């Protein structure tokens, strides 16, 4: 801590689009967030334990294209709205949240770190409300604790008349249960 | 057939206050 | 390329730092007076200038970016050194913080007018003064960033 | 006189290129 981030882009549209259809993405790796984008949307991965884990509502059931072609996903679940496949190779991992911190703070596609208070769960205060925009493409980001652990995944936006107050993420021991669930 | 979710991008949390360097 | 948000300043007495918020690039008066801000077009002139709060502050310059004010209350502040050393320091209340770790002044010196961060990276306030005992800071003096958005 | 800046932190340790 201080929680900062930066971001890069490695893409555009023409490079994206051959990649989204030959699976093969020979482009280097490196990170704990993935701008990830499909055909249709774009959003974010995140990498924790090993594991680049994403939103299922934006992954759907897709293969993640990578230098050797495309990777099946390691774990499926559509109810807990979780995907994932092996973390890419150059890729760094983050490590779940042991202090049940209620203060998180979520990283969107920007770089940018937004405190949020824990509301319960899997729902947490936004102390500075912003526009539903300003989090779009930001699902699958992280919401880390204040020693940069993963709390949560980004899911969906609490918000009303188009600004959001509130976030509801996948909680980091979803994961552990998708994992060790069938899926 | 649906095609292959692609990384355009990264956000790096491990980086550290630093200088910039010059040139 | 790459913005900063922080500057390194000088002024031929003394080198210190400044830092970017809200589009206002601020820096303590004792560092730079009523002096004006070096710009490739010729000098320009502050916006901001507060001896009571000993804050001073000029448009944000080119290589910048603007740093985000602290909205999340937290204690648990971290200071930027001029050679971008990161001292964590715990707060003691709205301009005073304590070092998790005293330091020699050296090690905070020329770093007055840097930011105090927030876990969320986000200014908390600007580094003022070194407060130490017999040449080991263990303190530092600080002005909130609330001073700046209320000099705004 | 006047105020030069002799350097720049990036907070993030932002090595290069574009976001
Ligand atoms: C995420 O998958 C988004 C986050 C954006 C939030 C502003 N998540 C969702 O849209 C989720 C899913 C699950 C429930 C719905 C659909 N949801 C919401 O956020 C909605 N909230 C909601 O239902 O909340 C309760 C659970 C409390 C009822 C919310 C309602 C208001 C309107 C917005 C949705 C994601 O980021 N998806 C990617 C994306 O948005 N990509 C677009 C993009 O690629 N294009 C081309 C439009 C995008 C990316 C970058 C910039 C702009 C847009
Ligand atoms: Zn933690
Ligand atoms: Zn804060």
């Amino acid at each position: 801590a201080p929680i900062t981030a930066y971001a890069q882009q490695t893409r555009g549209l023409l490079g994206c689009i051959i990649t989204s259809l030959t699976g093969r993405d020979k482009n280097q790796v490196e990170g704990e967030v993935q701008i990830v984008s499909t055909a249709t949307q774009t959003f974010l991965a995140t990498c924790i334990n090993g594991v680049c884990w994403t939103v299922y509502h934006g992954a759907g059931t897709r293969t993640i294209a990578s230098p050797k072609g495309p990777v099946i996903q390691m774990y499926t679940n559509v109810d807990q709205d979780l995907v994932g496949w092996p973390a890419p190779q150059g890729s760094r991992s983050l490590t779940p949240c042991t202090c049940g911190s209620s203060d998180l703070y979520l990283v969107t596609r920007h770089a940018d770190v937004i405190p949020v208070r824990r509301r319960g769960d899997s729902r947490g205060s936004l102390l500075s409300p912003r526009p539903i925009s300003y989090l779009k493409g930001s699902s699958g980001g992280p919401l880390l604790c204040p020693a940069g652990h993963a709390v949560g995944l980004f899911r969906a936006a609490v918000c009303t008349r188009g600004v959001a107050k509130a976030v509801d993420f996948i909680p980091v021991e979803n994961l552990e249960t998708t994992m060790r669930s069938g899926s | 057939k649906k095609g292959s979710v692609v990384i355009v991008g990264r956000i790096v949390l491990s980086g550290k206050p630093a200088i910039i360097p010059k040139k």
